[PDB]
């Protein structure tokens, strides 16, 4: 009933900081307001009871009327001695462990606080142990590990394929395969986005065929409009612009028949600029060249005094010609070419041997090696006239070109919007033909957090196997939360856990998803661990202090201390706090096959496997999930199979056999 | 055994035979490199296999051969091949596969999969006559494609060089045939399509023909005729139909149609002509 | 005793593929020579009894001679196919385990090799169940994993510093900065070598200051020699290029009287090259444009043809001028300007208002929005002469540019000599500089592989830690030749192992390096293992099928088997192989406590720790390196000081003092 | 305790009486942000730190303080700063450290270390009034820069910013003042300078004077002179060295010096005047 909190706020030159604290509790937080207006909004929100400031702080605006204003020296929002004052207050060497290492500017706010905190109370304050970020967009939140491990667009060392995003990208325009990538980074919460998308994608899963060849003809559009607002644009960024515009009138009548209120909004937007389309038509030659420096660009017919000089300039090329044969067969010297040269000009040569025949009509006008090059009257004034006109032609060209600029930028806003438009059909054309090309059904979503799959497949491994990917089914709850998963090594454990994130991936970005059936529940945030140790501690306690009820938890193999079991002894307390206190929908993979005991100590936690068969001469992973706990070791059998020596492998199942004479 | 064409149709009716509805037909170069037809028909036991490709194993177990024709037909292509194949039966069994004389078990779904390097391996002569990569890819397609119409109900996807070309979708009871015609014979022909349904009794005429008059001889690459599963050739259907184009316009460019008839067994029979140009000439008008 | 051996050849477009094979013996190979002489030399080295050939093979010069000569079919030599029947023979699915999968040439001559061997023996050929490669260089051999994980150059996720590079790039010159960077990915064994730069850097290492500034005024030197023999180079190119050689004399002077026969020798090769130095002085300005195209690189002075035509075109500036200033104040029109238009020409403009007291002279040859532009006899006859002037004066100046590279590519070879001696020079210098400031020794050579290191600081490390990194000997020979080592996580474990690597690779370059006395053996090849599983099993075995007496081996915490203690059986097995019959230097970290029991079974292997300090129980790891295994287990005083909440951990420890009441 | 500049010179010269031959100066940001002295010197023990700053040390746990006037500064700072300080001392020790009343363990070398954020965390004036990052630096450099060529023999680095600015290598017994000489004073000094040595007696003049004909008032900003250690000034040496360069040349422009007197213990000495004169003049000409 009563906030009688506590608050921070300072700004740079970026935006505003903030942090808010309770002594009759120990809550302590923080957050980053973007903008002038939302940390407005914040303020009110949290209704502190006292509010300190720096004295430096501008925008008093926001803070002069709100009880309990105190101003602070600058220093004390000092960003290094603040990390080096909580560090302290914790109990760690870094701010890793609660998730907010990257919000300095919330973070120089939260120094000053607990800097004033420290002298005001000098009371009980063991109970203030930690800090987690209010994040503005609880839509979906991912770290540096998820955003690189599930593979979305940067595989493990960088490259580009085997990616989520390499199955995808059957895109045709660039300017979609782009979209395409920002879409899979953000995947928002909004049942209504969600929904738009998926019906679209249905009602256009008959029209496929039609659609895609039209958009590729588009072209990247949308940096070719960056290229006309810099007036950069060459010469073929216009004609493939202009042919873009030829595409237009044709998918109006393609879209028109989609029956759906998502895609006639779509179709809306497209755009039609029909009188662009005829400028260019009449403006530029069919197929241009690389520069307009050279010329060639602007067609005959779109201006009266370009062609006028063209007409002078084309004058030339016949008369040159009728000029070498003229002079040629009149003194019968085979060896005579008319050509030109940027510094002397136009010459007529003869080899070295004739040059002795030629009738010195012929001025001589440059020596060679083995060739004497001339001029005569009828050249030279000529010389002149075809020169100049090109250059005043040339000269118009290049007026003329800049012209076409002040005529294209009236529309640039609607043509952004146009670009927008096209790149947006270019991604849900295109998740249609997956949608139907791959055989994926479309998601439903419930009100608490909870999974129910159905024969579900890993869309990106499922592709590049040329053999059968084992399907699995999953069925998660609040009630049925966690699931412990032991076996053989590419038994296919981190793969049954790694389908499940993707499969909720694509359901928040409002795609159809690999399986049979899919229900799923609202998701917050997602956190990822992948094994190897400086590098491990320090991150399982990341997501131990941030996540929720709702949030999706995602377990690789952990516990790699520096003794057989001590590292159990931390995945036992790690596992019971994820199922006991924060109850969130969890998938535990470990090696440790003693984890297998929690179902019978813990209600709400179950036992799974992926079962392998061992027969023959060989190992068969059947990839197939089954309840309960894995049988055995699998690790020799896996070693062998990779590659090893045959006579390393004796040493190590005697070496096994010693170790199981012991109990 | 003479083209690469020729061992991609036999077992792919192999695994029709056994009651499949989903062939996976993976091919890479012309199929000389790579032929992989995954089957989900009924599969093949453990003591079935060893025999159908070890060959004195049925010198007394001399019963289960009998199981198939196809049987048969593996064989012939093993001996001579670096052949591959794994199968799973009814169900709760598992996978196994043999070698070209050698078996294991292995890991699959109720099915079939069979995979082949290069047919050829102990003949330096009749690989090393086998023709281009492309070509006989286009010989493969085509062999697929007459399959395709004839069977409507089971889908068949086709991959070159890794990458999917053809995926068609069969069409259930009550269900969409538009969806796998055009993905056959492409947009072009759906296009200008006129549905014929003819039938005096036994007589079942079935299928479609393109428009005349606007009809262009790049749609008259289509010409396919069906009897009871199969295509066969004889000059009389050649004749029925080009008199109903010739007589609905009097400019004789080429027709374009895909027909299937129905009827009981007799090979040939004079009402066989008749039937079909009265059929075809009055969709036209 | 004579070889009766099998082999296989061939040939593609890049080079020439080989394999050898015996059947007495199990013996199997692989190699690649590189060049065609290269090829023949590895012919008579093996000398076959039988030699099989691809049908295609067209060098037989090589071949035809040799005895047991063998015509094959094509398709057998086939990459893949050969690929699928090895991975039969050794019973893998990768050929990983061997470390030659990136030799397909060869791998296509042994899959041929192979197919026919299947055929030809049907004998027992269980004996052949193996294949390494025969590695032409073997100076120093570094895999994938070795190049990213020391961060000689690349950091971990791909960024730049905190490598190796990050320390001692402190070159002047990218094109010396760029040949230090090649000599960290390829050290060579020659002692000579290594003896030269040693050297030159103790005698440099008092001369550091005056060298290096002059070095950085060459520029990159390198790169616009490509671009002088593409012809593409640019005015600003040549302007840089001049002041490199004005370097020089200078240079001369300085080296002079260091004495040293590697510097002297540097110093020769450097060159002099006045020659081309003069005409540049004269031939280009002090300060020319980006591109020739427009003009302003070619100096007056230098032709006398350009400076005629300059002089009829640097007749215009005056002229217009005095027109401008005649024609205005012989009117009273103060907004009289001369001005050009590309399209029109000149022009004399006068404002709206004034248009109508111009004087009937005036005839009107443009229009505007609030000025009429005229033109009258002395500025139109004028004009011609002006712009055509330019125009010859400006294709001239294109045709002496295109002249000077004629001129200066026939010195082209000296100059690339000049280039590589500059870039080696700044190399000297800088390591000097690097060696004298982070107080590094000069390393000393024995004949067998073996290491003794006093006091030996990790290089990259102790500069970003601004507080003490705690320095560690180090003593391997043939008999002391494997440590294992046990205790905490962040104990110095992994640092310990890559700083010996590091000190061994600054050796082997022929820098000084971070210790106070370095004894080193050979060092044929460096091997890399880094924890996380399809990942570890298949790479552990690439070290152990490729290892020798002579290499280095470094292990990372190794054994993430299936269970618990089916790892550790793996581990005891591979740790007896390196020690028992490959007996090379190698350093074993692991986890797993029980393997500290090998001194005592295995001879030639030693128990050492990196012991901690727990006081109350927060902790202070010393990271001082001891004899005998570690003390116990330090996992959970390691989670909570990373930053795991205190609540937890106190869960952990609850569950660890039940594990250890089971005995 | 009013500049940063004698902060630092203070702690500098309680590591030197603890026979430091390496200390080691990290700052940044003027001294404000950070001051870290290490030294190699004699360390302290776990007991003797707790009362040097937590004073009934010289009770409790006590005739301890009566180790160090050292001990006496640390605690003028420790109060009025966020302090830090670790050392290990004699052998076998762990490392301690404390803040400024709470104390616990670590990990160093024998030797001590001391670390501070910006002095002042307490007073809001005195800090106010400290005033420029890069002029402050300055400061200090002249301060390390005297303490520098008193001792030779002491090896002194100092950073800023991280990036190290001085390094300044120690001269052995029997050994090269030059490279350290150059290092302090540039290459600029090192150039004309000519050494003196005078001697009459108990009297005994050492170091370098430029050459006058040469010299230029870019040289001039050099005028050190040392006695027994410490820099006093008086203007009878002043005049000294001016009239013989005067006398020399009558330009009278900026002389360029760096001297040490060394004598008995007795304050006094008109003779030292003439002394010095007589010595510099003579090795002018
Ligand atoms: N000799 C040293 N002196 C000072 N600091 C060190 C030293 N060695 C390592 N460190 C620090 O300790 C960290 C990691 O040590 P490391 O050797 O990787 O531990 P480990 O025992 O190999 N086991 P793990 O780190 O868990 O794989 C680094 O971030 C360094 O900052
Ligand atoms: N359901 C499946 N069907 C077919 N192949 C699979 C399946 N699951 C996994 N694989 C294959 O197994 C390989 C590696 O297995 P993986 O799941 O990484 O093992 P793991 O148990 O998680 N151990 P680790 O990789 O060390 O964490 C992959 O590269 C796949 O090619």
């Amino acid at each position: 009933r009563q906030d009688n909190l506590l608050a921070a706020i300072w700004q740079d030159s970026k935006g505003f900081g903030y942090a808010t604290l309770d002594i009759s509790s120990g809550r302590f937080r923080l957050s980053e307001p973007a903008d002038r207006e939302t940390m407005a909004a914040e303020l009110q929100r949290t209704n502190p009871a006292e509010l300190l400031y720096a004295e430096d702080f501008a925008e008093m605006s926001l803070i002069e009327g709100r009880r309990g204003l105190r101003r602070r020296p600058l220093w004390e929002f000092e960003i290094d001695t603040a990390r080096q004052q909580l560090n302290l207050q914790f109990g760690t060497r870094d701010l890793v462990g609660f998730g907010v290492e990257n919000a300095p500017r919330g973070l120089s706010a939260a120094g000053a606080l607990l800097q004033y905190a420290k002298c005001t109370q000098r009371t009980t304050l063991p109970h203030i142990r930690s800090i987690t970020m209010e994040r503005e967009q609880d839509s979906i939140i991912m770290d540096a590990a998820t955003r690189r491990n599930l593979e979305i667009t940067q595989n493990l060392a960088g490259g580009a394929e085997n990616t989520l995003a390499s199955v995808l990208d059957s895109t045709v325009t660039p300017m979609g395969s782009r979209m395409l990538k920002r879409w899979l980074h953000m995947p928002v919460r909004d049942t209504r986005v969600l929904l738009e998308r998926q019906q679209t994608i249905g009602a256009l899963q008959d029209f496929t065929a039609g659609l895609q060849p039209v958009l590729r003809q588009v072209g990247d559009l949308e940096r070719i409009l960056a290229r006309l607002a810099l007036r950069t644009a060459r010469p073929r960024d216009l004609a493939r612009m202009r042919h873009a515009f030829q595409q237009l009138p044709e998918l109006r009548a393609q879209l028109e028949t989609v029956d759906s209120a998502p895609v006639q909004a779509l179709r809306e937007k497209m755009g039609e600029f029909a009188e662009l389309r005829d400028l260019l038509e009449r403006a530029i030659i069919d197929t241009p060249p690389v520069l307009v420096r050279d010329g060639g660009v602007i067609a005959s017919g779109y201006n009266e005094e370009l062609d006028e000089w063209r007409a002078l300039a084309d004058g030339a090329t016949d008369y040159l010609e009728r000029l070498e044969v003229r002079e040629r067969e009149r003194t019968g010297l085979d060896t005579l070419k008319v050509g030109f040269n940027a510094v002397h000009g136009y010459y007529i040569q003869i080899s070295r041997g004739q040059s002795h025949l030629a009738p010195i009509n012929y001025m001589r006008r440059q020596t060679l090696k083995n060739a004497e090059r001339y001029i005569i009257p009828e050249l030279k004034e000529y010389e002149d006239k075809v020169l100049t006109s090109k250059g005043k032609a040339l000269a118009l060209e290049k007026q003329l070109y800049e012209e076409l600029f002040d005529l294209l930028l009236p529309h640039l806003e609607a043509l952004q919007q146009s670009a927008s438009a096209l790149a947006e059909l270019d991604v849900l054309v295109n998740l249609a033909e997956r949608a139907y090309t791959l055989n994926y059904t479309s998601p439903t979503f419930i009100d608490k957090p909870g999974i129910r799959i159905t024969e579900g497949r890993h869309p990106v491994v499922e592709q590049v196997l040329n053999e059968p990917f084992i399907a699995n089914p999953l069925n998660l709850s609040p009630q049925r939360r966690m699931l412990i998963i032991t076996g053989p090594n590419m038994g296919g454990k981190s793969t049954y856990m790694r389908q499940t994130a993707l499969i909720a991936l694509m359901a928040y970005i409002g795609s159809y998803v690999p399986a049979q059936k899919v229900e799923i529940g609202p998701i917050d945030r997602i956190f990822t661990r992948v094994g190897a140790f400086m590098v491990e501690m320090t991150e399982t306690a990341n997501i131990l202090h941030n996540a929720t009820e709702y949030s999706l938890v995602l377990m690789d193999e952990i516990g790699r201390g520096t003794s057989t079991y001590d590292g159990l002894s931390l995945a036992w307390a790690v596992a019971e706090n994820l199922a006991n206190k924060i109850k969130a929908l969890t998938l535990f993979a470990t090696h440790y096959f003693e984890l297998t005991q929690l179902p019978e100590k813990m209600e709400g936690v179950a036992n799974v496997h992926l079962d392998a068969l061992e027969h023959g001469d060989t190992i068969a992973f059947m990839h197939s999930v089954q309840d309960g706990a894995a049988s055995k070791s699998y690790g020799l059998a896996v070693a062998a199979l990779a590659g090893v020596p045959k006579e390393v492998i004796k040493r190590a199942r005697q070496k096994l056999r010693e170790l199981e004479s012991i109990s | 055994v003479e083209r690469p064409a020729s061992v991609v149709k036999e077992l792919v009716e192999n695994s029709l035979d056994a009651g499949a509805t989903r062939i996976d037909i993976d091919i890479e170069r012309g199929g000389a490199k790579l032929i992989r037809i995954r089957d989900n028909g009924s599969g093949i036991k453990k003591d079935e296999l060893a025999l159908a490709l070890a060959i004195a194993s049925l010198d007394d177990l001399e019963a289960i051969i009998s199981l198939g024709f196809r049987g048969e037909a593996l064989a012939s292509i093993s001996s001579v091949s670096r052949l591959t194949l794994t199968s799973r039966t009814a169900e709760q069994q598992e996978a196994w596969q043999a070698y070209a004389v050698t078996v294991k078990p292995a890991a699959h779904p109720v099915g079939t999969t069979l995979e082949v390097l290069d047919l050829f391996y102990n003949t330096p002569a009749r690989r090393k006559f086998l023709r281009t990569e492309k070509t006989e890819f286009n010989h493969i397609d085509e062999i697929i494609r007459r399959i395709a119409l004839a069977r409507f109900d089971v889908t068949i996807n086709l991959s070159h060089n890794g990458k999917i070309v053809r995926q068609y979708r069969a069409v259930p009871e009550g269900g969409q045939k538009e969806r796998r015609l055009g993905a056959i014979l492409g947009t072009a022909f759906l296009e200008q399509a006129l549905a014929i349904e003819w039938q005096h009794g036994d007589l079942t005429l079935r299928g479609w023909v393109a428009d005349p008059n606007h009809t262009t001889p790049a749609l008259a690459e289509i010409q396919y005729f069906y009897v009871n599963g199969r295509m066969m050739r004889d000059r009389l259907i050649n004749h029925a139909i080009r008199q109903a184009y010739e007589d609905k316009l009097g400019a004789d460019q080429q027709p374009a149609f895909v027909l299937y008839l129905e009827i009981d067994p007799h090979q040939v029979s004079r009402l066989v002509h008749d039937f079909i140009y009265q059929g075809v000439l009055s969709v036209l008008q």
